RNA sequence: ACGGAGCCAGCGAGUACAACCUUGGCCGAGAGGUCUGGGUAAUCUUGUGAAACUCCGUCGUGCUGGGGAUAGAGCAUUGUAAUUAUUGCUCUUCAACGAGGAAUUCCUAGUAAGCGCAAGUCAUCAGCUUGCGUUGAUUACGUCCCUGCCCUUUGUACACACC
């Protein structure tokens, strides 16, 4: 039934991977705020972590929070396949990984400078900062700065 | 764009003991209470509003008359 | 053998054929009880013939209906026509024509399409647009 | 008196039969459950964490009971609605075939469905009796 | 025109793989039922073929 | 051969168009007027309506 | 870290069997090599092997002009000096270790980028 | 000696109707003349062929679209008849145009 | 909106001197693969079990689970050839967008609109077009006010004709 919900324990501010997460949102749809963590991946990591999907992110204790942040840092060990990974097969080492909030941003930037250093058509277009997937640019965007 | 919305939080999604008592007291004296009628009085966010509504349908505090999805009609019991 | 007749109703494409016999009051559309027509909205509409006649006026008459074509609610209106036409056909072939007159009077006093088929039908679409009587748009510049 | 599956509403019967399969420890659950969205067109995995597979299996059981026989591709075309193709107009996308194949294999293991001569899987005597039993149970639950 | 070079590109499929059987024009062909005629020589010879204005 | 009957009739129409266009192309000097095709159970007769019958026969 | 492509360093990639990299080399390369590719890359490969052999071990190999923009860099090509056909000039690409996987066309810009204003 | 029954079938196709009807009626009448049993000249749904073309040959102007169609009919007929009688019947009186096919269906 | 549960259509089209429609069964989460079967067609695809919609649940006003463009990483199929990303799938990133100025477009009943389906373009692709069906309305049922059209009368210094 309904719960009085642990008078004085409804936390509002959480710091997961230096992300200022709020608590009143649903757990999966609050963790989706963290970069590299989408709705689907957060939903799966919540299902594997045996915590209620309908349970809110404001009143969990720290043990579960740390258990999931462990789960979503080495996913493949926990019956998460190669897919569901932020950087599949990871073209640096061949070891499929799942980059996270700041790691995703840093590695995306590093890939951008790699594409510059290689001086590839895709990389040179990134240097310009234009359409790269080859679409028609007669009217695409027409305003970026 | 402009800071014209000025919309506050305006909702507490999960009840406390105080709001529990207010809900269980003001449950009668209202001929009609819905999900959004319950939201109107600022006492719940709204996702838990229907939770509280069905949880007031445990000892027949409020009788239901129509039980359609997204719209159930609840009238105080006497 | 048992007095039995066969009718049908239509809505835009939808065809509901009904076989009606002298039985013990069976209303089975697609081998299903009438209380269980899916839409959940126009359910009372299939009740419409029945409830204008009054179930007490037919209890040893049974009806089984096979239907196809059209949409859901078009299918429901085909059900309406099929049941009404079957009942009136049974009355006028076996009981009496005063009964047929009184049933037609009771029916036609409400939703005239109860016994008559909806005669107005979709028309072909044409070029120069995306509708049968619609044009794309004009620019001038 | 006599009762059949067609004589009870689809939704209440289907939920009740899914719960009935929930009670029995039968109907083996494949490994890749809890992970799959049952179709590419869907955006997020089923809200029902556990028991949704039993719901689909029950739906397969009733859906085979209605007609003569069906196949996994047929259910794939039926299962799954429209895919929000980003900006593109919503089309019809076939559901995941693996989930339906495993559902039908598990239903064969339960003996509620077997291989039909025409090609596909048709209802079984034991299976149709079980469906009649659960339909009677649901009908008596209603009244 | 070493035979291995000239005309070596395959035309199994695509626009240029089919001719009009009337003028050989690749543009605007009617491939339905293997008419293999373009739109307009077809509208010329269709009343002779058997197509007709009905609606 | 194994051809769809609808496609068989379409091919017959194309055949008729070819024959008529051909007979127009040559027999103008002999006054071509029309061509007819009768696919008989055994043979496939072709009739020529022409002005200069002496010339078309040769 | 010096450079790692897919876990194999430049030390092994420099002397690396091509097919053992075909087990690597994401889906498109695998499909290409599963269908087979053609004799023309074989000729190009032989020409570059000869050119690399004949280079005097301290100067970069001679420029080999090449029209095949549909080509992917094989591991056994690093350091080659190939002019890919931009249309007018076989604009130069010297085969860096990261060339592998990417196509030749990814470095020959067929259009000169536009300048407005 | 082919007196035994063969369950023969006659398929028909015609871009027109009048000659097809005449052929079917003639076949039925000949069968009655030799007094054979049959399934009636069951009609087949009008196989209508429609293809649309841009009526302009170049592509300018108000968008005009034209539709060219045929309508073919099959009308298959099965005969529980012996061999040579039905062969003689189906090899006589075939007016031009109407394509006829014969199958033993053995 | 998203999850589940129901489960209704029609026009089409479809392999031969070449390789289509694809059933059904094994696989893979998927796209997709494989084994076999029918169908030259009211037979088989297919009753194209189509969406929109119907019921029950989660979300509850916050650029929010709306919105999915823009970016990376992989896996697939077509193609001799996918790089300037062919296309589909997996994951993540999440833009602008608060029902939009002057103006302007289409429409009177199965009609507008919403929703799809099939066919044409086809190796592979649609945001397109052509046909089809589905949920199926508001508002007239009239007038020259605007834009024109028709017939008559009248005037003109116009006739390559009020540009
Ligand atoms: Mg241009
Ligand atoms: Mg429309
Ligand atoms: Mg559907
Ligand atoms: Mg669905
Ligand atoms: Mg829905
Ligand atoms: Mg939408
Ligand atoms: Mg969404
Ligand atoms: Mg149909
Ligand atoms: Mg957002
Ligand atoms: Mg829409
Ligand atoms: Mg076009
Ligand atoms: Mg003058
Ligand atoms: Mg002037």
């Amino acid at each position: 039934s309904l719960v009085v919900q642990e008078q004085g324990s409804f936390q509002h501010i959480l710091r997961l991977l230096n992300t200022n997460v709020d608590g009143n949102i649903n757990v999966v749809y609050a963790l989706t705020t963290i970069r590299g963590v989408g709705r689907r991946y957060a939903n799966l990591v919540c299902k594997k972590a045996d915590v209620d999907l309908h349970k809110r992110a404001g009143e969990l204790t720290q043990e579960e929070l740390e258990r999931i942040v462990q789960i979503m840092q080495n996913p493949t060990h926990y019956k998460i396949p190669a897919w569901f990974l932020n950087r599949q097969k990871d073209v640096n080492d061949g070891k499929d990984y799942h980059s996270l909030a700041n790691n995703l941003e840093s590695k995306l930037r590093d890939d951008l400078e790699r594409l510059k250093k290689i001086r590839s058509h895709r990389g040179i277009r990134h240097f310009w900062g234009l359409r790269v997937r080859g679409q028609h640019t007669k009217t695409t965007g027409r305003r970026r700065a | 764009s402009k800071k014209s919305h000025k919309d506050k939080a305006k909702h507490a999604v999960v009840l406390d003991q105080d709001k529990f008592d207010r809900i269980m007291k003001e449950a009668p004296t209202y001929r009609y209470v819905s999900v959004s009628v319950l939201v109107d009085r600022f006492k719940l966010g709204g996702s838990l509003a229907r939770v509280a509504l069905r949880h007031l349908e445990n000892e027949g505090i409020i009788k239901p008359v129509s039980k359609h999805s997204k719209q159930a009609i609840y009238t105080r019991a006497t | 053998t048992v007095p039995s007749v066969q009718t049908f109703g239509k809505k835009k494409s939808a065809t509901a054929v009904a076989h009606v016999k002298a039985g013990k009051g069976l209303i089975k559309v697609n081998g299903s009880p009438i209380t269980l027509v899916q839409p959940e909205i126009l359910r009372f509409k299939v009740y419409e013939p029945l409830l204008l006649v009054g179930l007490d006026k037919f209890a040893n008459i049974d009806i089984r209906v096979k239907v196809t074509g059209g949409g859901h609610v078009s299918q429901v209106y085909a059900i309406r026509q099929a049941i009404a036409k079957g009942l009136v056909a049974y009355h006028q072939k076996f009981v009496d024509e005063q009964s047929k007159n009184e049933l037609k009077k009771a029916f036609t006093s409400y939703d005239r399409t109860l016994l008559i088929a909806d005669s107005r039908r979709p028309e072909p679409k044409k070029f120069g647009g995306r509708g049968a009587r619609s044009r794309f748009q004009k620019s001038y510049r | 008196p006599g009762v059949s599956v067609r004589d009870v509403p689809a939704q209440d019967f289907i939920n009740n039969y899914a719960s009935f399969l929930q009670r029995q420890g039968k109907l083996e659950v494949p490994g890749y459950v809890d992970i799959v969205k049952t179709s590419a067109g869907n955006e997020l995995p089923p809200q029902d964490s556990e028991g949704w597979f039993y719901k689909r299996a029950a739906s397969v059981a009733r859906h085979i009971y209605l007609r003569k026989q069906v196949g996994v591709g047929k259910l794939n075309k039926l299962y799954g609605g429209a895919k929000n193709r980003g900006v593109r107009p919503h089309k019809h996308v076939d559901a995941s075939g693996s989930i339906n194949r495993k559902v039908l294999q598990s239903l064969e293991k339960l003996g509620v469905v077997e291989i039909s001569p025409k090609g596909g899987r048709r209802i079984s005597d034991n299976g149709l009796r079980d469906l009649d039993r659960i339909a009677a149970a649901t009908l008596e639950d209603e009244e | 025109a070493h035979e291995n070079v000239w005309y070596s590109h395959p035309r199994k499929f695509g626009k240029g793989s089919r001719q009009c059987r009337i003028s050989g024009s690749h543009s605007g062909l009617i491939r339905k039922y293997g008419l293999n005629i373009d739109r307009q020589s077809f509208r010329e010879k269709a009343n002779d073929i058997g197509f007709y204005k009905y609606r | 051969a194994i051809i769809s009957k609808k496609r068989k009739l379409v091919a017959d129409g194309v055949f008729y168009a070819e024959l008529n266009e051909f007979f127009t192309r040559e027999l103008a000097e002999e006054g071509y007027s029309g061509v007819e095709v009768r696919v008989t159970p055994t043979k496939t007769e072709i009739i020529i309506r022409a002005t200069k019958v002496q010339d078309v026969v040769g | 870290k010096t450079y790692s492509y897919k876990g194999v360093d430049l030390e092994k990639l420099l002397e690396m069997p091509t097919e053992d990299f075909v087990k690597l080399a994401p889906a498109r390369v695998r499909r290409k090599f599963a269908r087979g590719l053609s004799e023309k890359p074989a000729g190009l490969m032989k020409k570059l092997r000869a050119a690399k052999l004949s280079a005097p071990e301290n100067e970069k190999p001679a420029v080999v002009r090449t029209h095949l923009r549909n080509m992917i860099i094989v591991p056994e090509m690093i350091g080659s000096v190939v002019g890919v056909y931009n249309g007018k000039v076989f604009n130069q690409v010297e085969i860096r270790p990261e060339m592998v996987g990417h196509y030749l066309g990814e470095f020959s810009i067929t259009y000169t980028p536009v300048r407005h204003g | 000696q082919e007196v035994v029954i063969h369950k023969i079938r006659i398929n028909l196709t015609s871009t027109k109707v009048k000659q097809l009807e005449n052929v079917s009626a003639n076949i039925i009448k000949n069968a009655e003349t030799f007094k054979l049993v049959k399934k009636g000249p069951v009609r087949l749904p009008t196989k209508v062929l429609k293809i649309s073309t841009r009526k302009t040959p170049n592509g300018e102007g108000s968008k005009t679209w034209d539709t060219y169609e045929m309508r073919i009919h099959k009308r298959y007929i099965d005969l529980e008849a012996p061999a040579h009688i039905v062969k003689r019947i189906t090899q006589i009186t075939i007016e031009p145009g109407v394509d006829v096919e014969v199958i033993i269906a053995a």
